[PDB]
RNA sequence: UUGACCUCGGAUCAGGUAGGAGGACCCGCUGAACUUAAGCAUAUCAAUAAGCGGAGGAAAAGAAACCAACAGGGAUUGCCCUAGUAACGGCGAGUGAAGCGGCAACAGCUCAAAUUUGAAAGCUGGCUUCGGCCCGCGUUGUAAUUUGGAGAGGAUGCUUUGGGCGAGGCUCCUUCUGAGUUCCCUGGAACGGGACGCCACAGAGGGUGAGAGCCCCGUAUAGUUGGAAGCCAAGCCUGUGUAAAGCUCCUUCGACGAGUCGAGUAGUUUGGGAAUGCUGCUCAAAAUGGGAGGUAAAUUUCUUCUAAAGCUAAAUACCGGCCAGAGACCGAUAGCGCACAAGUAGAGUGAUCGAAAGAUGAAAAGCACUUUGAAAAGAGGGUUAAAUAGCACGUGAAAUUGUUGAAAGGGAAGCGCUUGUGACCAGACUUGCGCCCGGCGGAUCAUCCGGUGUUCUCACCGGUGCACUCCGCCGGGCUCAGGCCAG
RNA sequence: GGGACCGAGGACCGCGCUCUGCAAGGAUGCUGGCGUAAUGGUCACCAGCGACCCGUCUUGAAACACGGACCAAGGAGUCAAGGUUUUGCGCGAGUGUUUGGGUGUAAAACCCGCACGCGUAAAGGUGAGAGCUUCGGCGCAUCAUCGACCGAUCCUGAUGUAUUCGGAUGGAUUUGAGUAGGAGCGUUAAGCCUUGGACCCGAAAGAUGGUGAACUAUGCUUGAGCAUGGGGGCGAAAG
RNA sequence: CCCACCCAUACCCCGCCCUCAGGGUAGAAACGAUGCCCUGAGGAGUAGGCGGCCGUGGAGGUCAGUGACGAAGCCUAGGGCGUGAGCCCGGGUCGAACGGCCUCUAGUGCAGAUCUUGGUGGUAGUAGCAAAUACUUCAAUGAGAA
RNA sequence: AAACUUUCAACAACGGAUCUCUUGGUUCUGGCAUCGAUGAAGAACGCAGCGAAAUGCGAUAAGUAAUGUGAAUUGCAGAAUUCCGU
């Protein structure tokens, strides 16, 4: 409140008495009377630099940098080490992009939540939906009193095509803990890289993989960025026949014997 | 430029997502009342005044009386079929006239009218 | 503020205002639009299904893919090419598709009721008295004063005679 | 999760409403499950308790103790059961509070309004099962 | 003498209305200082605060005496940009627009100026059998017609109607709608752990004796029972009077707001000496008129609007009213002054000033009874999982204090380095591997059989056996390696 | 010959020598002791030596002045707008989606129609010079030196001229934030500056609107007001 | 004038810490190339400038993290780690939630301000019985009954 | 030798920090528009067996009528008042 600590009539006692020159409230019949006021040092006073509505809460990020970051999160989701570095129990699925047939998800086939559970267990997402269930834990701190009472892990993100699969699949996966649903036209970085850590487990559908070329072509003002490195395997760059043929003889070993 | 009390007269816009929902609901509320009709009335094609924007062209306020009579739309019927009418504007050239009686003729081709009772 | 603290301590119940709106959001009735309007699709999405135009102005933003709702001269005459001083004043003489649009076209082209106005009983007596004196001479009927008190031209009397079947 | 805007996920508003509730809506809160025999006959799961209901305690230190309701104390969210009592210092026996969620109703106290309650739950449970089945 | 008309009064005559509150946001009036300019007066502060008047759910504004100089725009309002530009400036401090452009929202009208004059056609009241009768207002003007990008009146010919019911539908309240209290352990109490299930368009939230989707309320979804008031409306009854309405054409007409513009002057105000606007004073207009612009272009050539009467939704504001949902907020010296008796207790003549103060336990089971004795107190004894949780009550820090034990001391001692003595506490490498002989048992041994899964050559079971091989176990024998400190 | 202190490193590699191995690029061998205690810690006390007020703020000096009874909790360079420098990042002569529209699992995310802000636009020689090289030579960036072109004013004064107008050609010992083959836009982080309460606390004043203004007698004016500011009272200060 | 001896944070040799510098390290290393190895030199410090690291409230991800068979807090003449701010464990108490790591965020770290609020001391059972109020008791004023 | 003072430890006090909790605050967003001469806002006086530094109500006074629900109220007294029922 802008009036916090200002609802008092306090005047300083000046240089006369042997007290610290802090404003003290008037009156003479109450415990409040004579106490210091109007200061950050004072009990029931005003805090230093009071918090204001016009703090900068929202951050502007360029659309090119948002689409670069989404392109990197999608690419990291196709890498199997980065899935398990992100905490996903991914040791049972038989292909790390994990494209499921759209005919098994389209329409009312997954609209029941029991049928959505059965599909995830068949394709190998079973340990991941059980990881989040077993990780239900009360929150450490005062966020419990503010509406944030439990913390669980994240499960697989199902990416679908609203044009060819419909929205009935969203309702079947909505109650299963951890698992999240996202259309292929509206991919979200907060869901692709939760916590800023890359490598989300994604359960694609066959209609979404067809659309993935199209949705990234239709983005105006953006193209798929060119890497500054063509071959990112550095061991191939250094331990190649072309590089190693031209090098000087090694001037020493990894460990140098002490001379004196 | 903070010589006066800018603290007491600062306005934030945290209702920006909330006002957009209301504005889109007002357009949906309007289209519930005018269910087969379009939400907005037809407007004419006019040239921007100054020398800076002479080459550009925008939507005006309403159709001139000469534009309506040339198209074949009576004046007293046009507000009741979705055509905005401006009595202040004049034509002043045949290029402004011919562009708008083509627009009204194109409106009539795409218009379907239902009888009164 | 000091009012709100009184209600927190009082035993009187809080009066919960129901979520009411001045304007309804969704069309209702037995007509074509109300029986095919989906509650969960937008205005643009619904009019796309109908085949109708929602906004007649120019685009204020990028639209979703698939949306169709938000769209010899001797005298040098710039209007001769766009041709096809009195006009009809009340109607307009006009000239694979969606089912709602085809249904609305059957409503537009549906044949209507004529609802022919009739002459009043005293008006027929006034006109029949004029035939019974002058026959078919419209000039003398207009020029007559006793049987034509409100002096009307022969052109007006002839139209009223042709409506009443008395030639 | 919650969908409707009138629903609130506030712990503060929920705890205020529970502990400042009128006795009319305290009655619905003060409700108990029916037995296996009563579930398979009335097709009803849970009704509020009244005074005449023979009941069985299935949670707490007084487990597997059966009796009739003696009092429905709505102010402290307590039912009292016959012969479920403790002695004070003076020796006077006082009723022990069991919450209605810790008991299972064995025999109902049936009057005309109670059969109407039991019919309305059975009508809704039959309707949705038919709607889900066909 | 009587009766009007006008004007001014009376009435405890009949019917109405205003005051006050609230005032976050809105419309007017009035109006200040400090400060800055490192002094200070113009200026700034600030057309702000305080004071006064008046409204609403919005208000205000509003359908050009406008913007423009264009190939033109076209009521009002708000956002972005114009733009810290133009402009004005003790040219210091600084102050500071607007047009264009992209948007949001869009809606247009009512009078006065006329002769209904072949018919005051209009309206308030009263009495009313509710059907239609009287009084009065009013010609110093109440209806209809018209409102200047118009219109009137004729003529001509096409095109348009008006009332009353009204099934049903939308909004909002309500009724009902999934699944474990299955077995074991800890526990005072499972809501914890382990095993086996079930529901999920419902794993939001809360309660329940400890972390509960399936114990309870709710929550999701479509339905479903009853009801309220607005609005729409399929259809169905009637309509009517030579009634109203739109356009066309023209040897006929076409009225447009005055102590108001404007001129001088004073105050105020603005970026704005065509005063930017307003107000006061003195004088005081026009009709091929008036206003504001444009232009050196050769004379005020041209351009664009019509002032002094009025109404009107939307887009905009909102520290207040009726509610509702939220949060990377605070967590009882915090967060509103007030989580609780809080504008309370208390102080002041008064205007006003204005605190402190949350937590037993799952449940009061809130200590029966005996015995001290004068008490907000003990000793027994009891409740409870616990009373070193006993309405001084969760945890219970430090300052400070008492009792018990050890040691020291006499204006000492305290801190740094280094031993010594006493007291208490701790307890060093966790202490092993390898060979040989005999017996027993399993195998990854057997070119043994059968089966399963697989990455398709690798794994795992089931049954056979001990010729070979390899592991274990038991009973003997032997050797080696071991942490630290000394000499 | 006697004594003290020390033993760093951890397969071999080297220099060497008195060469079957050595004292040569850093300590091994042998013997003993160690669990009712090897070896440490804490407190108390004795002992030898040393020192014996902290923060601020001055001084040649703190031996000045200010603050300090103790303990708990609270407590002071923050946030906006705008400049500027540097780092990271995207795009690049362009850049910026987020006023707004569309959409959505709904204050999120995703998409963009016209504008708009800022910016860009409206090739020379020689010599050094990083790097390359067919070892002959090419030569980045940048610097220096002479040139080239644009504008300006001066004089020189062409075809021409409307007959009183012109600037062509030639040069300047002149100029510019001149051109000479773009480098910017957006964003994140840090530092500094301006303005706001502006790191926290601390004047005397000035203004606006209100509350109170006790008693006594006399005179004057229109019940009230004015005055004797009288007579009393409150406070001030002199150890 | 001569001889021998005593000790500084000075000089010489050795060990260890850190900084700076030079060198080595890929058909990869017997250790996160932001790693590892070899060598040399140097170390005071106010205003000031720069780097790393420790700790607190809250937010996202994660540890299939800890927990009524006892979380957090607190006490502690005990065992450790770090140069240090700090971190870990044991013993007791206690009864419901909490922590490590990578990022994000801030109302984030106290000995002072004649600081604020609270609690408690010495002075001191002293000066004192003045104001102030606490309890007991006693008078009066006005009513009664025995 | 007592006492007195100091330090440390155990136990016992004082005090209410720390941890945990939260029917409170703060901030944002959304739907809607409703005081008064038909006497408002505010100020008193009263109404319950024991009651306020509460709340409700107005001589019909912790309330009456009407509708819905369907078996209580509760700190103790106390109600032949109500349970297939206006």
């Amino acid at each position: 409140s802008e009036k916090a600590g200002h609802q008092t009539s306090a005047e300083s006692w000046g240089t006369g008495r042997a007290v610290a020159r802090i404003p003290r409230v008037s009156g003479g019949g109450t415990h409040r009377a004579g106490q210091g006021a109007f200061g950050n040092m004072c009990r029931s006073g005003r805090m230093f630099a009071p918090t204001k509505i016009w703090r900068k809460w929202h951050v502007k990020i360029n659309q090119g940098q948002k689409r670069f970051a989404t392109a990197s999160a999608l690419a990291a989701s196709a890498v199997a080490p980065l899935l398990m570095a992100r905490g996903h129990q991914v040791s049972t699925v038989p292909e790390v992009p994990l494209v499921v047939d759209s005919a098994a998800v389209a329409g009312d086939a997954v609209a029941k939540t029991a049928a959505a559970y059965k599909l995830l267990k068949a394709i190998g997402a079973g340990p991941d939906v059980e990881k989040v269930k077993k990780s239900k834990k009360l929150r450490a701190g005062k966020g419990k009193m503010r509406g944030r009472r439990h913390r669980q892990r994240r499960g697989p993100l199902i990416v679908y095509s609203p044009e060819h699969d419909g929205k009935e699949l969203v309702k079947g996966f909505r109650n299963i803990p951890g698992v999240e649903t996202c259309p292929v036209d509206a991919l979200n970085l907060l869901q692709l890289a939760p916590g800023g850590h890359l490598g989300r487990f994604i359960v694609w559908t066959s209609a979404a993989i067809k659309q993935l070329d199209a949705v990234y072509e239709s983005k105006k003002g953006f193209f798929l960025p060119a890497n500054i490195v063509s071959q990112a395997d550095l061991s191939r760059l250094i331990n190649s026949t072309e590089i190693q043929s031209v090098l000087r003889a090694p001037k020493g070993e990894a460990r140098t014997k002490r001379a004196c | 430029h903070f010589r006066k009390h800018w603290q007491r007269r600062v306005r934030c816009h945290f209702d920006q997502p909330g006002k957009k929902v209301t504005r889109r609901l007002a357009r949906r509320a309007k289209a519930a009342a005018l269910a087969p009709r379009p939400v907005d009335k037809l407007r004419p094609i006019v040239r921007c005044p100054t020398v800076k924007y002479n080459r550009r062209t925008r939507l005006g306020r309403g159709f001139t009386l000469e534009e309506l009579k040339a198209a074949g739309i009576p004046r007293l019927l046009a507000p009741t079929i979705g055509i905005a009418v401006d009595h202040r504007r004049k034509n002043l050239s045949e290029e402004s006239l011919a562009a708008n009686v083509q627009r009204l003729k194109d409106y009539k081709a795409r218009l379907i009218l239902f009888p009164r009772k | 503020r000091e009012l709100q603290k009184r209600k927190r301590r009082s035993s009187r119940p809080t009066i919960r205002m129901p979520n009411r709106r001045k304007k309804a959001l969704n069309p209702a009735g037995n007509n074509i639009i109300a029986k095919s309007w989906n509650k969960k699709e937008t205005l643009s999405q619904n009019y796309t299904r109908f085949g109708l135009v929602a906004k007649l102005g120019k685009a204020t933003g990028g639209t979703a893919p698939g949306n169709k709702a938000l769209l010899s001269e001797s005298d040098a005459v710039p209007q001769q090419q766009q041709q096809e001083n009195h006009i009809r004043q009340h109607d307009l003489e006009l000239e694979s598709k969606p089912e709602v649009l085809r249904a609305l076209e059957r409503e537009a082209t549906r044949p209507v009721e004529k609802t022919v106005r009739h002459q009043s009983e005293r008006e027929r007596e006034w006109l029949q008295r004029l035939v019974d004196k002058h026959g078919d001479d419209v000039a003398a009927m207009a020029r007559d004063r006793k049987l034509n008190p409100y002096q009307q031209t022969a052109s007006d009397i002839k139209r009223r005679l042709k409506k009443a079947g008395l030639l | 999760m919650k969908v409707r805007p009138t629903v609130s996920s506030s712990r503060r508003k929920a705890r205020k409403a529970h502990f400042s509730a009128p006795s009319s809506v305290r009655r619905v809160i003060m409700s108990a499950p029916l037995s296996k025999e009563l579930r398979e006959k009335y097709n009803v799961r849970s009704i509020p308790i009244r005074k005449g209901d023979e009941v069985q305690i299935v949670r707490g230190a007084h487990k597997d103790k059966e009796g009739k309701v003696t009092s429905v104390y709505r102010l402290k969210y307590v039912i009292h059961v016959e012969r479920v009592t403790r002695e004070k210092a003076t020796g006077q026996t006082v009723p022990i509070g069991i919450h209605p969620s810790n008991v299972v109703i064995t025999k109902l106290h049936l009057d005309k309004d109670r059969e109407n309650i039991l019919a309305r739950i059975k009508a809704g449970r039959e309707q949705v099962a038919k709607a889900k089945g066909k």
